[PDB]
């Protein structure tokens, strides 16, 4: 939500020069910055980044649904940015371990969703589509009736 | 003698002329070929990490 967002207001030199490669591939000059989220992710394959084409489909289905095919620049270089792995690593195995122990009070060999659901409303975030059952329907994924620190990263690997 | 070989030699500097021009035709052409190989070889390789994938899965 911020983290790509600080990271556009602050545009860096590195990122832009593959930036606006793609922009002269796709305007020419004086344009609005149509740059279709089918066409984003053609292009994105095309001039030898990373061709993966699952962040490609979720632009496809969640950008271009105003009806004009034209993608903003701000969603366009989040989906940019984020299509790139920006993480640190995610902290560290043991040490997660050691976060998800201090968070499973039960140590029963696992953590139920319930310790889940204590630590995010600990958290204090917002509440959107992706709350409430996404967290069911990812960890679900053999219905082992638990949320494991296994479990959790399988739903949401790469905790930074 | 001399006006002969002036004909002569503007005969054959229009001939490589022609050549030339043809030649730069031929280059243009295999040129947009070349890169609608390189097109077409890329997409050959996304397909391939594809199916690799697929069967590893």
């Amino acid at each position: 939500d911020d983290i790509y967002k600080a990271a556009v207001e602050q545009l860096t030199e590195e990122q832009k020069n593959e930036f606006k490669a793609a922009f002269d591939i796709f305007v020419l000059g004086a344009e609005d910055g149509c740059i279709s989220t089918k066409e984003l992710g053609k292009v994105m394959r095309m001039l030898g980044q990373n061709p993966t084409p699952e962040e490609l489909q979720e632009m496809i289905d969640e950008v271009d649904e105003d009806g004009s095919g034209t993608v903003d620049f701000d969603e366009f270089l989040v989906m940019m940015v984020r299509c790139m792995k920006d993480d640190s690593k995610g902290k560290s195995e043991e040490e997660l371990s050691d976060l998800f122990r201090m968070f499973d009070k039960n140590a029963d060999g696992y953590i139920d969703l319930d310790e889940l659901k204590m630590m995010l409303q600990a958290t204090g975030e917002t509440i959107t589509e992706d709350d409430i059952e996404e967290l069911m329907k990812d960890g679900d994924k053999n219905n082992d009736g638990r949320i494991d620190y296994d479990e959790f990263l399988e739903f949401m690997k790469g905790v930074e | 003698e001399a006006e002969k070989a002036a004909d002569e030699s503007e005969r054959g500097m229009k001939v490589i002329e022609s050549r030339a021009q043809k030649d730069e035709e031929k280059m243009e052409i295999q040129e947009i070929q070349l890169k609608e190989a390189k097109h077409i070889a890329e997409d050959a390789d996304r397909k391939y990490e594809e199916v690799a994938r697929k069967l590893v899965i």
